[PDB]
């Protein structure tokens, strides 16, 4: 009668809260030092983006339990500690 | 952490309206969540009445035009309020009523199918009584 | 251990301080292969709840990592209206932010004896003032018919949360937004005073970092405030409301630029029914 | 390996439409030191991508459906598995409610499509 | 709607003894859209386990479920006296949810 | 619930804990939920209350997940209940002077 | 990705000698900074080769004949494409005048081809 | 490209244990100038082995086999080619005992597995 037709390509989500990388597109000749970073440490960008404008889905978007926010703040950590490097620093340990 | 907190027992006329409050704490909001509104006959099994998800206000279809649901958000100095309004009361809707809320936020949940939902978290008990 | 008494060396490093150059650029947070990025079209989104206009893109928009309290400097503009997002209204210790539609313009400069710890900003009246009514419009759209009474000072604490620090050319600037707030709300340019401090509070960790002594000449910082993060006052048996602007927990910066996004895993293998 | 995107437009629209649009969005959709660094990282996107998507086709490998953009195997259903008319499959339901639906299936599925193999 | 049938109406155990309570929908639920409920008297009924067998957060690991299309069966080992309340079965397969009937537990 | 003395002047400490070890953000109010002290993101901030100038908190002490108040120049007005809130943990403590 | 050449050793002669010839031919053709550069531009070279490979692979699976070399498919012949003795195809032609006989309804066939997969 | 390693556990084992061993363990198994040096070594290291496995695909894409882990031809066994009782070959036999038996018709097996596309 009726069987199991396995398909491809389907429309399904999950979520996830996995690595995400950088960045636009830097100049990679400046001493400018978020050029600097970003020439080290991210890819260029790319001139098509492709937005898929979607039918009538209906997601339930969550801004304050975002797990991008983190992501982008430990990026800025390391941008901040990689270019504006202090004279002296007074960290505490309290081991 | 939903502490879900009613309004007190009451009881009216029959021919009239009624007004059951039902205050949210601990909720997010009403985006996010929904209210399902329930009662319970005295000694009977619990029956459903209507619900407010994704800010749509829809009754069952033993109760459409007698019943109005509303819902109010997290605004300012009080938290989320569903209320229950009942119009043209009979001596058959005596009973302890509830309002529900269960999360909607993620979609492989297993808590709502599709707008029909079990009643993750529930309030304490509004009786109305009718004489 | 042990055990109250923690032993807290308070360590330091000294490096060099070579004079950098300083100005962001935008980045785009790109999701790998496999992944896709949600995103909300809705000019009028809380920031929870559903979004029916869904859109799905590979990376973000520009995003500028640029660090400031108490103002949201060259951030983006919301389409329609002054939007105000909190994580709970009612808590009275959540940032509420506040981001505009207009981008208010703002000059700090360090001009040329020449007193090399002193600046000034200068904020266009009556471009303010039309914004601050704006965002009492909305305020009281959540809150009903109060008086905004008012718009307060900072209230205290460290002195980078009580001024409006941020990065300039490499020069670490603290405003004084107090004239910039003040005003009850029944229903020419204003200089605010913006000195150049050299031993900072890091906002990376807990910490404090010493700079180099100032630059050579004319500092030049044309921005634009497109945001404002408010608290609250709690109490009491109506009353009035005051707004006294904090900051500080620099998430609450992206927490304003990555509110559109969503990361979600295509999952694309499915079973069904057939008529074979 | 980008057009993981485009099978995302189909989303929200019934199973029927979606197939549809599976044939019609593929058919339609297919010396400086710090430079060096920017090349290997794209060619580390771009072998990954091609990577993934050889996984995904050999996990349709063991089934018979290799390549195959669309498959009808030989597993029988045993109709307690959405007992349901499939007018009101192909009709009423959309691809994100049947992953909530056949949730508790999927794994016996799957083992039935190896073991049909063999 | 979908009519649900609980069984048995009413039945008694002591403590530490397997209680096993049927539960019969009218058609066939496949998608295991089954939730179970427990009310102790004078309070609100608690949730105890959706889609069948996914148990609760706060929920101590005693009870268990199954499902076979029509059939659903809650399973309680090790019984306590803080579990002696009426029970509930619910559909909510297809709009409106309608619940159970009552298993009465006792001594 | 927890119940702290002091007589008149001297310092005063009340904590929160939290179990993570990871310098989340958390807040210090009073009974009338006016704030006294609160975390933002690495620094400090007061309230407006009469606790403005005289409270205090051990900054180094946030990476190890406690979370001190010290309070100076106990007076006869400062004698009320203080509470915790980190995540959900709304810790009460009461002051006695 | 470099059997591309292979392929067209079989020009010029008619399509059953070509058509051997695709079995025969397929089965026997199988740190200074300045070379960092030259590494880079290899790996372009082999990677977009395995790149437009796996598309023409891609182009095959809509229809059910990936990785096939030759597949015979269920679309049916309306005789009005070359209403000719299929002795006088295989014997009296090559390859090119086929892509220049049916080219006006190639798209009619891949329509087709891709419409018999539902 | 790491699988390879993968399939040399069944060895020892007879011929329908590695069978059923195939479908488990291939579900189961799925700026300094010095630098780029180890970037490009890893990426000519991941093309190759995903050129290696695109080559064995194309050996079975000849035999009407490509992307099946298990299929079954149409080529009859002429019975001179291990006249054995078949419990008595996926029993008590290994599979390099099989590459040493039939070594001599192989490429026998495999000209007929090449003609019979044709
Ligand atoms: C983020 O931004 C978001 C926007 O981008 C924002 O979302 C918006 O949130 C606000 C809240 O903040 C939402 O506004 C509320 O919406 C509630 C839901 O309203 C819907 O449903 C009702 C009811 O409709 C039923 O009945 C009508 C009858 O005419 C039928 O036509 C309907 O089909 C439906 O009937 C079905 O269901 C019945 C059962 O309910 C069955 O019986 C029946 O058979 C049917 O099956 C509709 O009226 C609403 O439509 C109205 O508004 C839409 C546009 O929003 C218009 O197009 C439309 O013309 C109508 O005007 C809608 O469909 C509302 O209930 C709620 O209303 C309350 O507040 C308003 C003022 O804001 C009052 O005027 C109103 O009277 C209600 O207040 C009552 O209740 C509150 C407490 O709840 C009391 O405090 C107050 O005193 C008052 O009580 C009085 O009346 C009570 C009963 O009404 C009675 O019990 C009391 O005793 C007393 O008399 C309000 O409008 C808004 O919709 C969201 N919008 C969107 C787009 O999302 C979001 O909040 C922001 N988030 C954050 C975090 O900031
Ligand atoms: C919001 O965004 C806007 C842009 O959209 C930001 O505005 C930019 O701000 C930066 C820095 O504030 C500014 O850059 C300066 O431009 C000047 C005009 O071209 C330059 O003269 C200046 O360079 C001098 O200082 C650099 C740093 O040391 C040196 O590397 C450089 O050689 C120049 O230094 C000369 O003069 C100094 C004088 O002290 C002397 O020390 C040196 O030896 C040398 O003689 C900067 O490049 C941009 O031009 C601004 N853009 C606009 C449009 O205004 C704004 O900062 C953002 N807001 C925030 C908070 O970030
Ligand atoms: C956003 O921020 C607001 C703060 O403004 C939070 O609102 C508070 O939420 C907590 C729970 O999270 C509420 O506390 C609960 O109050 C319940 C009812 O008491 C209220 O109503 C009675 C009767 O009118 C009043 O007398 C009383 O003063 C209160 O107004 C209590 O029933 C709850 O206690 C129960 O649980 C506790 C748990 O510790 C037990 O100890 C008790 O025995 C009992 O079982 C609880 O105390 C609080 O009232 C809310 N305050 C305000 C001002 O709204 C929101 O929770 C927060 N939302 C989010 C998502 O964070
Ligand atoms: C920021 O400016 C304000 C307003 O100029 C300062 O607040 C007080 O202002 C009055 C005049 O309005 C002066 O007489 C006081 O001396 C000012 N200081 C105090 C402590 O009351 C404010 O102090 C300035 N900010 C800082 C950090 O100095
Ligand atoms: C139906 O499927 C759901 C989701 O797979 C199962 O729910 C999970 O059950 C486990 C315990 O067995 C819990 O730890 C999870 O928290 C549950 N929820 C989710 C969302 O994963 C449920 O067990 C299955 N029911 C039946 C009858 O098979
Ligand atoms: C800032 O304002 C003061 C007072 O209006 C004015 O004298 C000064 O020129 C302004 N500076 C700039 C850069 O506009
Ligand atoms: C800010 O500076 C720019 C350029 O100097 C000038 O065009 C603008 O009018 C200034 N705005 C204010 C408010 O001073
Ligand atoms: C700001 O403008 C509003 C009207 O736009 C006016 O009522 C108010 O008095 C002005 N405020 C000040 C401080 O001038
Ligand atoms: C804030 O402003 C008020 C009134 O101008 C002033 O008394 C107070 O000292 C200021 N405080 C701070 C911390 O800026
Ligand atoms: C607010 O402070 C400003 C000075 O910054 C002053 O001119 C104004 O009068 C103050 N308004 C009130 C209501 O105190
Ligand atoms: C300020 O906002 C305007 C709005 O169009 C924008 O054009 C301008 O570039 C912004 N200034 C910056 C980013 O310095």
């Amino acid at each position: 009668n009726l069987w199991v037709t396995v398909y491809y390509g389907v429309p399904v989500w999950k979520d996830a809260e996995t690595t995400l990388f950088c960045a636009s597109d830097a100049k990679a000749y400046e001493t400018e030092k978020h050029n600097v970073w970003a020439t080290h440490a991210c890819v260029p960008t790319d001139p098509n983006p492709q937005e898929i404008h979607l039918e009538n889905v209906t997601e339930e978007f969550n801004m304050w339990k975002n797990n991008m926010v983190e992501q982008m703040h430990t990026d800025i950590i390391s941008l901040w500690d990689q270019s504006l490097k202090p004279c002296v620093k007074l960290t505490p340990l309290c081991v | 952490q939903i502490h879900l907190v009613q309004s007190g027992t009451e009881v009216k006329k029959p021919g009239s309206s009624v007004t059951v409050s039902c205050k949210a704490y601990g909720v997010n909001t009403f985006g996010l969540y929904a209210v399902n509104w329930v009662r319970q006959a005295p000694g009977q099994s619990l029956e459903y009445i209507g619900q407010i998800w994704r800010w749509k206000s829809s009754a069952s279809h033993h109760f459409r035009g007698r019943v109005l649901i509303s819902a109010v958000d997290l605004t300012g100095s009080s938290p989320p309020i569903s209320s229950l309004e009942i119009k043209n009361l009979t001596s058959d809707d005596t009973a302890v009523y509830f309002c529900t809320t269960t999360s909607t936020y993620d979609k492989w949940s297993g808590l709502h199918h599709d707008g029909v939902m079990a009643f993750s978290s529930w309030g304490q008990g509004t009786l109305i009584s009718v004489s | 251990k042990e055990y109250r008494l923690i032993n807290c060396n308070t360590s330091a490093i000294t490096q060099a301080c070579p004079k950098v150059s300083f100005e962001p650029i935008p980045i785009h947070y790109c999701a790998p292969a496999g992944f896709a990025i949600l995103k909300c079209k809705d000019k009028k989104f809380n920031g929870t709840g559903p979004c029916p206009s869904v859109s799905t893109v590979q990376c973000t928009h520009g995003i500028k990592p640029v660090v400031s309290t108490q103002l949201l400097l060259n951030g983006s503009l919301a389409e329609e209206e002054v939007m105000i997002r909190s994580e709970n209204i009612t808590n009275n210790a959540k940032n509420i932010l506040v981001q505009f539609n207009t981008p208010v313009q703002i000059n700090c400069t360090r001009p040329n004896i020449g007193d090399i710890r002193q600046a000034h900003c200068n904020v266009s009246k009556a471009t303010w003032n039309e914004t601050l009514g704006k965002v009492v419009k909305q305020l009281r759209k959540h809150f009903g018919n109060n008086t905004i009474i008012r718009f307060a000072n900072s209230s205290g604490g460290d002195l980078e949360v009580t001024t409006h620090s941020f990065n300039c050319g490499g020069e670490f600037f603290y405003c004084n937004t107090s004239g910039l707030f003040n005003s009850t709300w029944i229903s020419d340019s204003i200089t605010l005073p913006c000195r150049i401090k050299q031993i900072i509070n890091m906002w990376q960790r807990i910490g404090q970092a010493m700079y180099a002594p100032p630059i050579q000449g004319v500092i030049r910082c044309v921005s634009n405030i497109t945001g404002l993060i408010l608290t609250r006052d709690g109490g009491s048996t109506s009353t009035t409301e005051t707004f006294r602007p904090g900051g500080g927990d620099m998430r609450d910066n992206w927490r304003s630029e990555l509110y559109k996004y969503k990361v979600v895993k295509i999952e694309p293998l499915g079973v069904a029914p057939t008529r074979c | 390996g980008a057009v993981f995107l485009g099978f995302l437009g189909a989303a929200g629209s019934t199973m029927g439409a979606a197939s549809m649009t599976l044939t019609v969005q593929a058919r339609n959709l297919l010396h400086l030191l710090k430079l060096t660094v920017w090349g290997i990282k794209q060619l580390q996107a771009r072998v990954l991508a091609v990577e993934r998507y050889l996984r995904d086709q050999q996990l349709l490998g063991i089934w018979g459906c290799s390549g195959k953009l669309i498959c009808c195997t030989n597993v029988p259903w045993n109709s307690s598995w959405s007992n349901r008319n499939l007018s009101e499959i192909w009709d009423n339901m959309t691809w994100l409610q049947w992953d909530k639906e056949i949730s508790n299936y999927t794994q016996i599925i799957y083992g039935l499509l190896e073991e049909s193999q063999n | 709607d979908i009519q649900m049938t609980q069984s048995p109406s009413t039945l008694s155990a002591s403590i530490g003894d397997t209680v096993r309570i049927s539960c019969r929908a009218s058609q066939s639920i496949t998608g295991n859209w089954v939730a179970w409920y427990q009310q102790r008297p004078g309070k609100a009924p608690r949730l105890l386990i959706y889609r069948g067998a996914a148990l609760l957060g706060g929920v101590p690991s005693r009870f268990s479920g199954s499902a076979a299309g029509t059939d659903f069966t809650l399973t309680i080992g090790n019984l306590q006296a803080e579990d002696f309340g009426t029970f509930y079965c619910q559909q909510y397969d297809t709009y409106p949810g309608t619940f159970g009937q009552g298993t009465k537990v006792e001594v | 619930k927890k119940v702290v003395l002091g007589k008149k002047g001297d310092t005063v400490e009340l904590t929160c804990t939290a179990s993570q070890k990871k310098s989340i953000q958390f807040h210090w109010k009073n009974s009338n939920q006016i704030k006294i002290l609160g975390n933002q993101g690495s620094f400090l901030t007061k309230g407006p209350s009469k606790l403005n100038d005289r409270a205090d908190s051990r900054r180094s002490l946030w990476d190890q997940g406690n979370f001190p108040l010290i309070i100076k120049n106990l007076k006869i007005e400062d004698s009320d209940t203080y509470i915790c809130e980190v995540e959900d943990q709304k810790e009460e403590v009461q002051l006695l002077v």
